[PDB]
């Protein structure tokens, strides 16, 4: 969540 | 810049940017551990290409190491200043990337539950926690330390012993706690989603 970033 | 002859090769993927989404989720950064991409070697990477999204038509691939952003140097960005560089209004996305491979034994579990049906399984590990991994105390993350053989993992049979878990149900487990962790398998519901792979013996 605030380890893993979906762009 | 050379960041060539390394163990894999490299290349410039251009992505075209005209409205909507790049389709791809990046793990790391200098200040994050990026367990199981690049334990040696830390850096910004791609955890997760969504098919057939603009990042997989490009050719991206999952476990991508991002060297460069449009000409800007990340390989010891922060991991929002790297969100920040992939962000940032440019006429094409220019993305340097080394082709190391995604972590041994990559892949998606769909384990079904019974109504009143139980999971049967321990974890060990996480963020700030006992070392759930005995080859490497520095690795923070989450493996299976226990199936119970009648339970719906051991009735399933593809869990086991050593795996790293990775998501639950598209919940990221990375930077998670122990506590958190097992807070997010038990309200999983009637269908556990489970992104795995590879982790110890």
């Amino acid at each position: 969540s605030w380890f893993q970033t979906d762009l | 810049a050379a960041a060539l002859e390394g163990p894999y090769p490299v290349e410039e993927i251009r992505l075209p940017r005209a409205g909507g989404p790049l389709g791809l989720s990046i793990v790391g950064g200098s200040d994050h551990s990026s367990h199981p991409f690049g334990v040696q070697e830390p850096g910004v990477f791609i955890s997760k290409v969504l098919p057939r999204g603009l990042a997989a038509r490009s050719g991206l691939r999952v476990g991508d190491r991002i060297l460069a952003v449009n000409g800007q140097d990340v390989r010891d960005a922060t991991h929002q200043e790297a969100v920040s560089a992939l962000l940032r209004p440019c006429l094409e996305l220019s993305l340097l990337v080394r082709r190391d491979p995604a972590p041994p034994g990559l892949r998606e579990l769909c384990i079904q539950k019974a109504p009143g049906e139980r999971l049967g399984i321990s974890i060990r590990g996480g963020a700030r926690g006992h070392a759930g991994n005995p080859r490497d105390p520095t690795d923070e993350g989450i493996f299976i330390s226990k199936v119970s053989p009648t339970g719906a993992a051991g009735r399933d049979g593809r869990l086991r012993v050593g795996l790293r878990l990775l998501e639950v149900n598209q919940q990221s487990l990375l930077g998670l706690t122990h506590g958190e962790a097992v807070q997010l398998l038990r309200s999983v519901g009637d269908t556990l989603t489970v992104l795995v792979c590879d982790g110890f013996e």
